[PDB]
This record gives C-alpha cells, sequence and structure tokens, in this order.
RNA sequence: GGAUGACCCCAGGCGGUAGGGGAGCGUUCCCGAUGCCGAUGAAGGCCGACCCGCGAGGGCGGCUGGAGGUAAGGGAAGUGC
RNA sequence: GUGGAGCCUGGGAGUGAGGGCGCGAGCGAUAACGUCCGCGUCCGAGCGCGGGAACAACCGAGACCGCCAGCUAAGGCCCCC
RNA sequence: CGUGAGGGAAAGGUGAAAAGAACCCCGGGAGGGGAGUGAAAUAGAGCCUGAAACCGUGGGCUUACAAGCAGUCACGGCCCCGAGGGGUUGUGGCGUGCCUAUUGAAGCAUGAGCCGGCGACUCACGGUCGUGGGCGAGCUUAAGCCGUUGAGGCGGAGGC
C-alpha cells in the first residue's frame, strides 16, 4: 500500500488506540488482508479421464439417439443460409443446440452464427461442448479423429 | 480540584425533563387608551407617542 | 348442565355449544368424539370417582392446528451459549355438541 | 385550506429559535404579531419574517382572508451545521458548531 | 470476487430493533442495546412460562381454602378427603366450581368429609 | 377455560372489638381480612379485602415480659437519630399505634398492599366513626 | 415394519466452557444464459398482526424506488461484526 | 453386567492458573476465605431450577420444546408467603 | 502539515432532454408561496436511491405516595383494526446488563457515547491422513511443441 511506515502516534500516553503505520488492515486505507493475489487456476487432469471423459460424453448423447454422423454437406459453401438450408434438410431447425464437428473451414462459417450452433474443429472436441449442446452432428472425418483420440 | 466530568450521558428523558422550566412567557402587553395598539405596560407607546393623556414623543 | 371431561393430561368445564382447543387428537376433521367425564352439574350433580361410568361428553372435531409460535430463547452470559427455537403446539379444535349423563 | 411558509437555513440554533416559535403556535395571526414584536429574543426577527411571508401567502395565492388567520402548526427543524474552530489552551482546537434552523409557519383559517 | 457485507448487516440488525419495540430509550433504539435487552427476555420469558404453571396453582388453592374455610374444614383436610373419596377434579377445576358453582362445591366438601 | 376474575365488588365492613385479643395472632386475622384471602375469589393484584375497624385497641394483650421490654424503633435520617420507644410508652401514648404497627408489618409491600393498610381503621376506646357503614361485627 | 431414506410404529438419549464432529442459511462472482424475470416496474429501501422453516432464513402483500435482476443443479471466495 | 461400555489403528484437539466442601495427613498456632499432598464430591462448564433471608461449589435435583393438569424432594404449613 | 528530507487527505451521480423554473406575491437578502417545465420536482440544482444514530411537529395510550439491568408472566382499563388481533400500561408475581478475563463478576475488575460503513484463520510449494474418481505391477508426466483464440492434444526427460 502506499503510505509510510511511520508510526502515527505514540505507544502510550495519548489517550488513543495503539497504531503502527496507517497501512495496517485495521484502517480504512489500509491493506487487504489474505486478499487475492495472482492465481493459476489449471491442474494436469489425468489423460486417461479426459479420454475416458470424451467417450462417455460421445456416448451419451449416442445412447440419446441425439449423435448423428453425415458424410458431407450438400450445397454449403460458406454461406449461413446454404448451411441454414441442410440443416432444415438433415433435421435440425434450431430447435435444439447442436454442436457441429468438422475439419471444413467452409461449413464452420456457414454455420457459426447462429446462436444454436457451437462449432468445432474435430481435434478441438472436448466434453464441456459436447455436454453444453443438445445434439451432436459430425463428418466421418470428424468421427475419424474421434475414434482415434479415444484410442 | 480534579475535573469533575458526567458519569453517564444524559438521557434524553433527563435532558428533557431539565427543560420543564425553560418555556418563555409571553410578553405583558396592554392596550395604547389613544391609538389601541398593543404595548407593554408603563411604557410610552411606540405607536403614537402617547403616555398618561398627553403627546410625549415624535413617532 | 355442564361436565367437566378430561382430555390431554387436562381437565376442562365444558358446555353444549363450546369450541375449546385441547392437546391434539388422533380423529379426522368433522369425525366426533367422545370424552370422559369426572364430574356433572348444573340441575342435578353427580361426582365421578373419578369418572362416571355412563356419562361421555360428545364432542365434533372441528379441525387440528398451531398454535401461534412462542420463541423459547436460550442465552447464558459470559459463555457464549445462545439458542433459539421456533414452538408452535398443535391443538385440535372441538365443539361441544352434548352431554350424555 | 393552509398556507405555509419555511424560512431555510436561517443562522440560528433550532434551540434558540424554538422557544420563540413556540410563543405563537395556535394564536391568532394579530396576537402572534404583538407577542413577536415585544419579545426580547434575536429569535423574535426570524419567526416574524416567516410568519408575515405564511400571512402573505395565504392572502395573495391561497384566497385566505388576513382577519381570519390563525397559527395552525410551526415547528423549526435543523439544518446543516456551521463547523468552526475554537482554539483552545495547549494547543486543543475545539469546534464550534454554528448551526442552522429551516422555520416553518402555516396558517388556517379560524371560522366564524 | 469481493463480498462486502452490503445489505445483509442492516438487515440483521433490523430484526433485532423490531422484536425490541417498545422497550425504553436506548433499548428499543440501539441494536447493542436492543439484543442486550432481549437476551434477558428470552430467558425471562422461558422461566415465567415455567412459573406460570405454579402462579396460577398457588391462586387455585387460595380460592379452594378460602371456599372450604366455608365449610369448616381447610385446604388441607379437603384435599385428603378427595384423595380418599377417589374423587380427581383438579385445582384449575375445584378452583371454578368454589366460585362459580357453590352448591357443587359443597357436595364435594361434604364427599370429603365422609370420605375420612 | 380460564380462571375467573371477579369484577368489582362492594367492599364488606367489618367491626372487631381487640379488648383482650392477643395482639400478634390477632394481628394475622386482620391481616387476612385485608388481603381478601377468605374470600373463594380472591385476586392477587386489587384490592378486594374488607374494611376493617378495630376498637378497644388500647385494650390489647402482650405476653411475657413485652411491655417493659418491646421496642419500636423510628429512624430520622439525622445522626443519633433512632428513638426506641418501648410498648408500654406507645399503649400510654398512641396505643392505636401498636394494632397499627403490627398489622402493616403483615401486609404485602408495595402499591397494593399499601392500600390495604388504609382499609383497616383501629380505633383506642369501644367507639368508632363508621355507623354510616353498618360494620359487620365479626368475631374472630 | 418398507425394503433400502418414502413414511408409520415402539423405545431410549438430547445441561454444557475449552474443544472434536455433523447438517444447513445467507453474501460476491462463474457455468446454466444469444436463455429467463423486468416500466402492467429490476435492485435497493420502508411497513406487515400473513405463509413456510427448529433456526440462520425464505415467501407473499402494501408503500417507496426507477433499471436492472437472475432459477433447478453445480463451481469459486476479499463471504456474515 | 449390551453400556455415549471396553479394546485396537489412525485424524483433530483443548488442558497442563483451579476452587469450595467432606474425610485422612503434613506444614501453620489442635490460626486463616491459609498452605501442601491423598480419596471423594461439587463449582469450573449446572452464576439453569427448589430450599438455605440474600449467596459458584451446604441440602434437593442433572433444565429437548409446549400445557391456566397430577405426585413428590430438600425445606416448609401464624401473617408477609 | 513540516525548517527540511518528508508526510499527505477529502471530494463521483438533476433529468431522456436544461425544458435549470419567465412573471406575480412576502422578504434587505437567503428563503419560501403561486405560476411554469417534466413521466416524475420530498428529480430544484444544499439535486438518483436516500438506511441508522440524532432533532422535531401532530396523534393514541400512560404518568406527580413512587424504589428501577427497565424486562418478563398474569389480569384488568383505555385506544385501534375488524369467541380474534394490535398499541398502551395500572396492579400483582418473578428478575444481579453485554463482552472480556478469572478459582470466582451485577460486580466497586477490562472494553464500549450512539449509529452506519471498514475490520482478523488465507495463499503457494512441500508433507500427512481422510475422502470422490481414473488406471493398476504399474501409475504419472515437467519444461516445451502443435493446435485453439474461453478447444484441446503432443511431449516418458523425470518422479513415485
Ligand atoms: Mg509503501
Ligand atoms: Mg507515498
Ligand atoms: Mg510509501
Ligand atoms: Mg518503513
Ligand atoms: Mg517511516
Ligand atoms: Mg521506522
Ligand atoms: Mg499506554
Ligand atoms: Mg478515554
Ligand atoms: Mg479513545
Ligand atoms: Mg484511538
Ligand atoms: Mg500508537
Ligand atoms: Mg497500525
Ligand atoms: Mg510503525
Ligand atoms: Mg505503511
Ligand atoms: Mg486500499
Ligand atoms: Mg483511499
Ligand atoms: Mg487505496
Ligand atoms: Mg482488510
Ligand atoms: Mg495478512
Ligand atoms: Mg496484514
Ligand atoms: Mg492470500
Ligand atoms: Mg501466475
Ligand atoms: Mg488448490
Ligand atoms: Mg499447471
Ligand atoms: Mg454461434
Ligand atoms: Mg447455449
Ligand atoms: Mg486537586
Ligand atoms: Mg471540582
Ligand atoms: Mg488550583
Ligand atoms: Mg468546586
Ligand atoms: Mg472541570
Ligand atoms: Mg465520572
Ligand atoms: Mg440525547
Ligand atoms: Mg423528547
Ligand atoms: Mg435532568
Ligand atoms: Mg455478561
Ligand atoms: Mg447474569
Ligand atoms: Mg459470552
Ligand atoms: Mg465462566
Ligand atoms: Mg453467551
Ligand atoms: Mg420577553
Ligand atoms: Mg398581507
Ligand atoms: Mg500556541
Ligand atoms: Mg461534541
Ligand atoms: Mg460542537
Ligand atoms: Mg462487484
Ligand atoms: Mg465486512
Ligand atoms: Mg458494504
Ligand atoms: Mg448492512
Ligand atoms: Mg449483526
Ligand atoms: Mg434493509
Ligand atoms: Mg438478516
Ligand atoms: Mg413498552
Ligand atoms: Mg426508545
Ligand atoms: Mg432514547
Ligand atoms: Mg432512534
Ligand atoms: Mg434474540
Ligand atoms: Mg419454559
Ligand atoms: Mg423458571
Ligand atoms: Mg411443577
Ligand atoms: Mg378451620
Ligand atoms: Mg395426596
Ligand atoms: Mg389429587
Ligand atoms: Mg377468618
Ligand atoms: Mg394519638
Ligand atoms: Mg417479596
Ligand atoms: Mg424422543
Ligand atoms: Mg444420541
Ligand atoms: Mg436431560
Ligand atoms: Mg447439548
Ligand atoms: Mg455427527
Ligand atoms: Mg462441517
Ligand atoms: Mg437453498
Ligand atoms: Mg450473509
Ligand atoms: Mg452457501
Ligand atoms: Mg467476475
Ligand atoms: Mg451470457
Ligand atoms: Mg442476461
Ligand atoms: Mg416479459
Ligand atoms: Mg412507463
Ligand atoms: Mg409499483
Ligand atoms: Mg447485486
Ligand atoms: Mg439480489
Ligand atoms: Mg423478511
Ligand atoms: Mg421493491
Ligand atoms: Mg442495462
Ligand atoms: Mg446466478
Ligand atoms: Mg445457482
Ligand atoms: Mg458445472
Ligand atoms: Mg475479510
Ligand atoms: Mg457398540
Ligand atoms: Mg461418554
Ligand atoms: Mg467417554
Ligand atoms: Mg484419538
Ligand atoms: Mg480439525
Ligand atoms: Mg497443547
Ligand atoms: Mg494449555
Ligand atoms: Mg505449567
Ligand atoms: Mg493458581
Ligand atoms: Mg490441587
Ligand atoms: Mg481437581
Ligand atoms: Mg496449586
Ligand atoms: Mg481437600
Ligand atoms: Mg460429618
Ligand atoms: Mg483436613
Ligand atoms: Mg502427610
Ligand atoms: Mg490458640
Ligand atoms: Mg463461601
Ligand atoms: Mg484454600
Ligand atoms: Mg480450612
Ligand atoms: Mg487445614
Ligand atoms: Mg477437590
Ligand atoms: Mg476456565
Ligand atoms: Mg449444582
Ligand atoms: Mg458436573
Ligand atoms: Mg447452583
Ligand atoms: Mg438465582
Ligand atoms: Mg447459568
Ligand atoms: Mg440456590
Ligand atoms: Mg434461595
Ligand atoms: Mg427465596
Ligand atoms: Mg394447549
Ligand atoms: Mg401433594
Ligand atoms: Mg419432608
Ligand atoms: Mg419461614
Ligand atoms: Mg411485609
Ligand atoms: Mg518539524
Ligand atoms: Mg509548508
Ligand atoms: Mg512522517
Ligand atoms: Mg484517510
Ligand atoms: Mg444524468
Ligand atoms: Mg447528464
Ligand atoms: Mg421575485
Ligand atoms: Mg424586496
Ligand atoms: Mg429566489
Ligand atoms: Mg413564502
Ligand atoms: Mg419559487
Ligand atoms: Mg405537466
Ligand atoms: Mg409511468
Ligand atoms: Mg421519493
Ligand atoms: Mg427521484
Ligand atoms: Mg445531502
Ligand atoms: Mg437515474
Ligand atoms: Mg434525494
Ligand atoms: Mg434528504
Ligand atoms: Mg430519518
Ligand atoms: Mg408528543
Ligand atoms: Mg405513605
Ligand atoms: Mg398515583
Ligand atoms: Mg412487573
Ligand atoms: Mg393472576
Ligand atoms: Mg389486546
Ligand atoms: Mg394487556
Ligand atoms: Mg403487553
Ligand atoms: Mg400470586
Ligand atoms: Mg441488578
Ligand atoms: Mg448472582
Ligand atoms: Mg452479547
Ligand atoms: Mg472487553
Ligand atoms: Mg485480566
Ligand atoms: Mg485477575
Ligand atoms: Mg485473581
Ligand atoms: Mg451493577
Ligand atoms: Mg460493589
Ligand atoms: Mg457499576
Ligand atoms: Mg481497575
Ligand atoms: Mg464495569
Ligand atoms: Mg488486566
Ligand atoms: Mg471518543
Ligand atoms: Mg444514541
Ligand atoms: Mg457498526
Ligand atoms: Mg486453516
Ligand atoms: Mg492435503
Ligand atoms: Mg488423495
Ligand atoms: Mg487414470
Ligand atoms: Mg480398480
Ligand atoms: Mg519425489
Ligand atoms: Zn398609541
Amino acid at each position: 500500500v502506499a503510505y509510510s511506515g511511520r508510526k502515527i502516534w505514540p505507544q502510550k500516553h495519548t489517550g488513543r488506540a495503539r497504531h503502527g503505520d496507517i497501512g495496517a488492515p485495521i484502517f480504512v486505507g489500509g491493506g487487504v488482508v489474505f486478499g487475492p493475489k495472482p492465481r493459476d487456476y489449471s491442474y494436469t487432469l489425468p489423460k486417461k479421464v479426459r479420454k475416458k471423459g470424451l467417450a462417455m460424453a460421445v456416448a451419451d448423447r449416442a445412447r440419446e439417439g441425439k449423435l448423428l454422423l453425415v458424410e458431407a454437406f450438400a450445397g454449403v459453401n460458406g454461406k449461413t443460409k446454404e448451411f441454414l438450408a441442410w440443416a432444415k434438410e438433415a433435421g435440425l431447425d434450431g430447435s435444439e443446440s447442436v454442436l457441429l464437428v468438422t475439419g471444413n473451414e467452409l461449413v464452420r462459417r456457414a454455420a457459426r452464427n447462429l446462436p444454436w450452433v457451437v462449432t468445432l474443429a474435430p481435434e478441438g472436441l472436448n466434453v464441456y461442448d459436447i455436454v453444453r449442446t443438445e445434439r451432436l452432428v459430425m463428418d466421418l472425418d470428424a468421427w475419424e479423429v474421434f475414434q482415434n483420440r479415444i484410442g | 480540584a480534579k475535573h469533575p466530568v458526567p458519569k453517564k450521558k444524559t438521557s434524553k428523558a433527563r435532558r428533557d425533563a431539565r427543560r420543564s422550566h425553560h418555556a418563555l412567557t409571553p410578553p405583558t402587553l396592554v392596550p395604547c387608551p389613544e391609538c389601541k395598539a398593543m404595548k407593554p405596560p408603563h411604557t410610552v407607546c411606540p405607536e403614537c407617542g402617547y403616555y398618561a393623556g398627553r403627546k410625549v414623543l415624535e413617532v | 348442565m355442564f361436565a367437566i371431561v378430561k382430555t390431554g393430561g387436562k381437565q376442562y368445564r365444558v358446555e353444549p355449544g363450546l369450541k375449546l382447543r385441547v392437546e391434539k387428537l388422533d380423529a379426522e376433521p368433522g369425525a366426533t368424539v367422545e370424552l370422559p367425564v369426572l364430574l356433572l352439574g348444573g340441575e342435578k350433580t353427580v361426582v365421578g370417582t373419578p369418572v362416571v361410568e355412563g356419562a361421555s361428553v360428545v364432542a365434533e372435531v372441528l379441525g387440528h392446528g398451531r398454535g401461534k409460535k412462542i420463541l423459547v430463547s436460550k442465552f447464558k452470559a459470559k459463555v457464549q451459549y445462545r439458542r433459539k427455537k421456533g414452538h408452535r403446539q398443535p391443538y385440535t379444535e372441538l365443539l361441544i355438541k352434548e352431554i350424555r349423563g | 385550506m393552509e398556507a405555509k411558509a419555511i424560512a431555510r437555513y436561517v443562522r440560528i440554533s433550532p434551540r434558540k429559535v424554538r422557544l420563540v416559535v413556540d410563543l405563537i403556535r395556535g394564536k391568532s395571526l394579530e396576537e402572534a404579531r404583538n407577542i413577536l414584536r415585544y419579545t426580547n429574543k434575536r429569535g423574535a426577527y426570524f419567526v416574524a419574517k416567516v410568519l408575515e411571508s405564511a400571512a402573505a401567502n395565504a392572502v395573495n395565492n391561497h384566497d385566505m382572508l388576513e382577519d381570519r388567520l390563525y397559527v395552525k402548526a410551526a415547528y423549526v427543524d435543523e439544518g446543516p451545521a456551521l463547523k468552526r474552530v475554537l482554539p483552545r489552551a495547549r494547543g486543543r482546537a475545539d469546534i464550534i458548531k454554528k448551526r442552522t434552523s429551516h422555520i416553518t409557519v402555516i396558517l388556517g383559517e379560524k371560522h366564524g | 470476487p469481493r463480498a462486502k457485507t452490503g445489505v445483509v448487516r442492516r438487515r440483521k440488525h433490523k430484526k433485532i430493533l423490531k422484536l425490541a419495540k417498545g422497550y425504553w430509550g436506548l433499548r428499543s433504539k440501539s441494536f447493542r442495546k436492543a439484543r442486550e435487552t432481549l437476551f434477558a427476555a428470552g430467558n425471562y420469558a422461558y422461566a415465567h412460562r415455567k412459573r406460570r404453571k405454579r402462579d396460577f396453582r398457588r391462586l387455585w388453592i387460595v380460592r379452594i381454602n378460602a371456599a372450604c374455610r366455608q365449610h369448616g374444614l381447610n385446604y388441607s383436610t379437603f384435599i385428603h378427603g378427595l384423595k380418599k373419596a377417589g374423587i380427581e377434579v383438579d385445582r384449575k377445576n375445584l378452583a371454578d366450581l368454589a366460585v362459580r358453582e357453590p352448591q357443587v362445591f359443597a357436595e364435594l366438601v361434604e364427599r370429603a368429609k365422609a370420605a375420612q | 377455560m380460564k380462571t375467573y376474575v371477579p369484577k368489582q365488588v362492594e367492599p364488606r365492613w367489618v367491626l372487631i372489638d381487640a379488648e383482650g385479643k392477643t395482639l400478634g395472632r390477632l394481628a394475622t386475622k386482620i391481616a387476612t381480612l385485608l388481603r381478601g384471602k377468605h374470600r373463594p375469589d380472591w385476586t392477587p393484584n386489587v384490592a378486594m379485602g374488607d374494611f376493617v375497624v378495630v376498637v378497644n385497641a388500647d385494650k390489647i394483650r402482650v405476653t411475657g415480659k413485652k411491655l417493659e421490654q418491646k421496642i419500636y424503633t423510628r429512624y430520622s435520617g439525622y445522626p443519633g437519630g433512632l428513638k426506641k420507644i418501648p410498648l408500654e410508652k406507645m399503649l400510654a401514648t398512641h396505643p392505636e399505634r401498636v394494632l397499627e404497627h403490627a398489622v402493616k408489618g403483615m401486609l404485602p409491600k408495595g402499591p397494593l398492599g399499601r392500600r390495604l393498610f388504609k382499609r383497616l381503621k383501629v380505633y383506642a376506646g369501644p367507639d368508632h366513626p363508621h355507623q354510616a357503614q353498618r360494620p359487620e361485627k365479626l368475631e374472630v
């Protein structure tokens, strides 16, 4: 804190309480006791746990019928209306949130602005995103790497 | 002496009880028989300048 | 004609037409229950020894409820012992119907 | 119907003026005028101004009649105090509060 | 993140202050004196609801005694007679009879002399 | 059912001839009458006992050597201010005080007890002024 | 008892300082949230003799206020005088 | 003898100023509301309740909450009561 | 403030918009009362909200023979909202503040004028036990690298 270390008034005989300097946490203006300092919240969760987790999350959607694999994306060439068309045609009316996973940059841009769509490259697939969304949609090529990842 | 000092704060009831005698009494006034303006008895009237039937002073 | 009945470890003077809160009876609202009589007075006097063989007072249960909350608080000085409990005593409301003397 | 006047931030101490205000609560406007005139206190000058201002309001704004006016309510509330240093022996400085009043007078008409 | 007192403490103090409505000077006005006053009161209440049970019983007894002695006996004799008669009417009631139903109290007195 | 509370009652006046009765044991009975504890509707927080008139107080009796030895006592608040007056003398100068002082000590302290003592009317000599009240002669 | 902490029944324990343990309440902030409540009135304040809760509290109502608030379930602390 | 008994392993303590009383001693003066040990008790922590005029440790008795019901304990029953 | 080195404050908010109140009235003025503006003016510039201590006006109940840790229990009176409640308190019963420290405090032992706000068991890294999970003769990666731009992965050196 910014203040000086001078003892503000003598220890005895002033009729007041004893104090040291005015930086002490007992003074308004003073320092804070055990407040926050810069902190690293991270930790290394076991790799097998992440692996097992990745798998189980997909598994959970699979078990709900909410996982859909797709061969390729028709006419989607980077336009939201294009993805939107395709999406409708594939049973995604936007009434359910979708984690769209594909390595196709053109398909990701096209879908990324939709409020109900979260998009990812297959290397990015992770459990918070799967669990956050109601429906999982993958390229086969996406699905291939995920299989390779949970192996 | 050794600096006496109140031992307890005086309660509002006590303070106000002490002021039970603090009310002003309103001025005692009588009419001036020449101009009928109220004034203190035994004073030359400041309204008209009369006292004891006569004109005592310019007002 | 009045009766002294005993319900709930307590005794009450009851006359037909009286509403009375007593300790909670295990009996559905609208049921009618029979109270013991320790004494009958009014026109004739009969004195139980302790209860009178034939008498009963017939009461209809209007309902069961909970008393207005009492705060039961405990405090002991200089020991930081403090406890605060809310209490509502269950009761049953009865209407006294007849005195079957 | 009532007419009121408030003098706010009058530089005099509430306890002092109230003593004067108390002399006129409930009185006819006329009696109140006489009383203030011959009341020997600083506060009389201030109460007198609020009274007369309230009277004017009664007559000019609120369609009330001077001959019927009486002090219906009157009170002194305390305003923000002026804090001032009063130097004492041995280097101590005391703090004198020069206090402040908000004086309210409220007139009604005494009917028939 | 920081969690400043904010609203919470004002809210505890009012709770206490409201319970202290009615008390004298600072006791209804200052949270501290309120609370102090309140500890006392929780204990008295507790203690006094215990003792109300006594307060009333002593009263019933004084009454029963007065009524007995109109019939030429005392409370101790009357109670023993009832015990021996097997009459279990409690004092709350003996006392009500003594005032509201004197013919009934008399018969009880009778039963009591007889029972001995 | 709540315990009964009497509505205001008209108070009974009673007359007691003190002649030859023993001071202390007459006193307790007077006290009872004053509290109202002969009444089956006794209530501790109101004055509902009898007014008591006592005559021939000067002819009260006392066992042992008390006339000589019982000392009544008064403290004036001044230095040296303890007066000791013996029974004999008190009887000889203000006899009604002897009964009065005894009964007073057998009443409760407090506002009510003080009030009850006012309901006691004690006279030396056989007569009293309370005829207007037609006091009921009481043997105790 | 029924199967499992659903709740009923019987019995017993339940003063407490240092202190061990358990279960909760509330404050700031995060996910929930591109959501939901909100000018037909956010938070905050002032009332309440009403409802729920053993309690810490939580509701509901009236007045004030005038633009924010934020669930179920979890997470993290500058968390209660 | 099934008890908030016991034993074993481990986690967390606090305490390491005691005090009155009875009994057994020492010290002291067959003194102290003295001091120091032993056995026990209570207060400590039961300054909660009844009695003892009042009163931590004497007598009675171990307060989960409620009742305008009953029986008792020590102590009491002439009035205060 | 201090000769000086040096110490070192407090102090934010009208309203969407100034539309920031022309003009009249009382007043020396300040201030107010009308008029006007505004959705709102106890948003009027001493301006959002506007708590509490503290001061006042008005009302209800109460109080001048009374003995008090200020309450509590009971009853009765009066006042209020409408077999009930609420406010008030006459009488009667009972009743030794809070915290601290102590063998022991109402204690004539400490601390506190009252109120509001600030105000004290945390964090890193190691350890030890317990606990929820993952894998299990095995478990685990560090720095870094790649990727992301609130996406994760690779990395076996090393450790147990
Ligand atoms: Mg510094
Ligand atoms: Mg500096
Ligand atoms: Mg510095
Ligand atoms: Mg320094
Ligand atoms: Mg320095
Ligand atoms: Mg230094
Ligand atoms: Mg010192
Ligand atoms: Mg000092
Ligand atoms: Mg100081
Ligand atoms: Mg100081
Ligand atoms: Mg100092
Ligand atoms: Mg310091
Ligand atoms: Mg220093
Ligand atoms: Mg410093
Ligand atoms: Mg700071
Ligand atoms: Mg600062
Ligand atoms: Mg700072
Ligand atoms: Mg700090
Ligand atoms: Mg620190
Ligand atoms: Mg520090
Ligand atoms: Mg820290
Ligand atoms: Mg860092
Ligand atoms: Mg950590
Ligand atoms: Mg890390
Ligand atoms: Mg999107
Ligand atoms: Mg979403
Ligand atoms: Mg001197
Ligand atoms: Mg002097
Ligand atoms: Mg000198
Ligand atoms: Mg002198
Ligand atoms: Mg002096
Ligand atoms: Mg002093
Ligand atoms: Mg004051
Ligand atoms: Mg006052
Ligand atoms: Mg005084
Ligand atoms: Mg204390
Ligand atoms: Mg105490
Ligand atoms: Mg304490
Ligand atoms: Mg202690
Ligand atoms: Mg405590
Ligand atoms: Mg004068
Ligand atoms: Mg005029
Ligand atoms: Mg000088
Ligand atoms: Mg000052
Ligand atoms: Mg000053
Ligand atoms: Mg913040
Ligand atoms: Mg804080
Ligand atoms: Mg705060
Ligand atoms: Mg607060
Ligand atoms: Mg608090
Ligand atoms: Mg609040
Ligand atoms: Mg609170
Ligand atoms: Mg009161
Ligand atoms: Mg007060
Ligand atoms: Mg006060
Ligand atoms: Mg106040
Ligand atoms: Mg409390
Ligand atoms: Mg109790
Ligand atoms: Mg008790
Ligand atoms: Mg009992
Ligand atoms: Mg007899
Ligand atoms: Mg018996
Ligand atoms: Mg019996
Ligand atoms: Mg008799
Ligand atoms: Mg004489
Ligand atoms: Mg007494
Ligand atoms: Mg049980
Ligand atoms: Mg148990
Ligand atoms: Mg027990
Ligand atoms: Mg316990
Ligand atoms: Mg446990
Ligand atoms: Mg815990
Ligand atoms: Mg909750
Ligand atoms: Mg909180
Ligand atoms: Mg919490
Ligand atoms: Mg944040
Ligand atoms: Mg968001
Ligand atoms: Mg939002
Ligand atoms: Mg809406
Ligand atoms: Mg609107
Ligand atoms: Mg509204
Ligand atoms: Mg907030
Ligand atoms: Mg909030
Ligand atoms: Mg609330
Ligand atoms: Mg609100
Ligand atoms: Mg906004
Ligand atoms: Mg939230
Ligand atoms: Mg939440
Ligand atoms: Mg979560
Ligand atoms: Mg803190
Ligand atoms: Mg076992
Ligand atoms: Mg044990
Ligand atoms: Mg044990
Ligand atoms: Mg152990
Ligand atoms: Mg621990
Ligand atoms: Mg240790
Ligand atoms: Mg220790
Ligand atoms: Mg040691
Ligand atoms: Mg020691
Ligand atoms: Mg020892
Ligand atoms: Mg020991
Ligand atoms: Mg020792
Ligand atoms: Mg010993
Ligand atoms: Mg012996
Ligand atoms: Mg010995
Ligand atoms: Mg020895
Ligand atoms: Mg000797
Ligand atoms: Mg002793
Ligand atoms: Mg000793
Ligand atoms: Mg000894
Ligand atoms: Mg010895
Ligand atoms: Mg011992
Ligand atoms: Mg200790
Ligand atoms: Mg004991
Ligand atoms: Mg013990
Ligand atoms: Mg004891
Ligand atoms: Mg005691
Ligand atoms: Mg205790
Ligand atoms: Mg005792
Ligand atoms: Mg005792
Ligand atoms: Mg006693
Ligand atoms: Mg009941
Ligand atoms: Mg018995
Ligand atoms: Mg015995
Ligand atoms: Mg005795
Ligand atoms: Mg007496
Ligand atoms: Mg210098
Ligand atoms: Mg300079
Ligand atoms: Mg310096
Ligand atoms: Mg500063
Ligand atoms: Mg603005
Ligand atoms: Mg602006
Ligand atoms: Mg002008
Ligand atoms: Mg002018
Ligand atoms: Mg102007
Ligand atoms: Mg004006
Ligand atoms: Mg104007
Ligand atoms: Mg308009
Ligand atoms: Mg509007
Ligand atoms: Mg407003
Ligand atoms: Mg506003
Ligand atoms: Mg201001
Ligand atoms: Mg605003
Ligand atoms: Mg404001
Ligand atoms: Mg203001
Ligand atoms: Mg205010
Ligand atoms: Mg008043
Ligand atoms: Mg007198
Ligand atoms: Mg009087
Ligand atoms: Mg009382
Ligand atoms: Mg009573
Ligand atoms: Mg009422
Ligand atoms: Mg009452
Ligand atoms: Mg009351
Ligand atoms: Mg009594
Ligand atoms: Mg005391
Ligand atoms: Mg004591
Ligand atoms: Mg405390
Ligand atoms: Mg302290
Ligand atoms: Mg110390
Ligand atoms: Mg010491
Ligand atoms: Mg010591
Ligand atoms: Mg004291
Ligand atoms: Mg002393
Ligand atoms: Mg003292
Ligand atoms: Mg000292
Ligand atoms: Mg002290
Ligand atoms: Mg010390
Ligand atoms: Mg100071
Ligand atoms: Mg204060
Ligand atoms: Mg504070
Ligand atoms: Mg720690
Ligand atoms: Mg650890
Ligand atoms: Mg572990
Ligand atoms: Mg694993
Ligand atoms: Mg395994
Ligand atoms: Mg190692
Ligand atoms: Zn003249």
